[PDB]
């Protein structure tokens, strides 16, 4: 337990997000990583 | 959507909601084909 505290010791940087172009979500913007292949990390933070 | 009052007729016409960024850069596009239709050298509105 402890170690899974120290490995959690960090600061979040704000991040960037991204008007929707498409019609899957309304002109939302999404939280936009650097590099590509995010489509994943898109599709799993909304389901919907 | 801003204060200053003008006349929609076409809103049936489609269009989103734009981010700020995204109106922004749509202006952008707008002021350049401006620019060339006077064929303007020179900057305009760029502190705008």
């Amino acid at each position: 337990l402890l170690e899974f505290v120290l490995d959690n010791l960090y600061l979040n940087r704000h991040t960037g997000f991204s008007q929707d172009h498409t019609p899957f979500t309304e002109g939302a913007n999404l939280r936009s990583l650097p590099g590509p292949d995010a489509e994943k990390w898109y599709s799993i933070m909304y389901p919907t | 959507e801003t204060q200053y009052p003008v006349d929609r007729y076409l809103d049936w016409i489609p269009s989103l909601r734009a981010s700020a960024a995204t109106a922004a850069t749509f202006a952008e596009w707008v002021n350049t084909s401006m620019k060339t239709a006077f064929d303007l050298s020179d900057m305009l509105l760029e502190p705008l």
